[PDB]
């Protein structure tokens, strides 16, 4: 199937008609994704089958065909991009500052931009392209607006 | 049977739609991977 490095929808025909489930990041071979738009399942890209090789739900994170390969952080200062995939939508990118979710374990980058669910695993990247995360996990605030975590592996 | 479609490059688009603010939120993060607000 499709190994070209990009950014990919990730569909299902199991609802009625087809239906976008989330979105992911093709890099080094390797596809990633969050944990919730697949729940682990394999994958198909054309004729080809991607397997699940590494995932863990409190990260939310699966890589699929290798070892997760995104390894580039939110420098904390700096605006970044959401390449945002909505469903049945063209990719758009959306320039933004992040905010912060303060942790007992640390901090951690948050994007304050409301997509539909189907948009989760639309990668978040700095000013060289690199994807420091992907956008899908997070909380709804006081008055009912969305922020989702910076959310990054570990490239082993 | 879940399936993927190419959408497109990973690229910094100079001049892209500036929006969204930055709250600095405390949260927690549960053994299932939920995000709460704590207040
Ligand atoms: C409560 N869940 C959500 N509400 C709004 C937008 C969302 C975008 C991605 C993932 C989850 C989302």
């Amino acid at each position: 199937g499709e190994t070209t490095d990009g950014v990919y929808r990730v569909m299902t025909r199991r609802l009625l008609g087809s239906t976008q489930v989330g979105v992911g990041v093709m890099q080094e071979g390797v596809f990633h994704t969050m944990w919730h738009v697949t729940k682990g399942a394999a994958l198909r890209s054309g004729e080809g089958r991607l397997d699940p090789y590494w995932g863990d739900v409190k990260q939310d994170l699966v890589s699929y065909c290798g070892p997760w390969k995104l390894d580039a952080a939110w420098d904390g200062l700096s605006e970044v991009q959401l390449l945002a995939v909505p469903p049945g939508e063209r990719a758009k990118n959306i320039q933004t500052l992040p905010g912060i979710f303060k942790t007992k374990d640390g901090d951690i980058g948050a994007v304050a931009l409301d997509y539909p669910a189907g948009t989760s695993g639309s990668p978040i990247l700095d000013k060289c392209g690199r994807v420091i995360g992907l956008y899908g996990n997070g909380v709804v605030i006081k008055n009912g607006s969305y922020v989702s975590a910076i959310t990054q592996g570990k490239r082993e | 049977d879940m399936y993927i479609e190419r959408a497109g490059d990973i690229t910094w688009e100079k001049d892209a739609e500036v929006t969204g603010n930055s709250p600095r939120l405390d949260v927690a993060l549960d053994e299932s991977g939920d995000f709460s607000l704590v207040e």
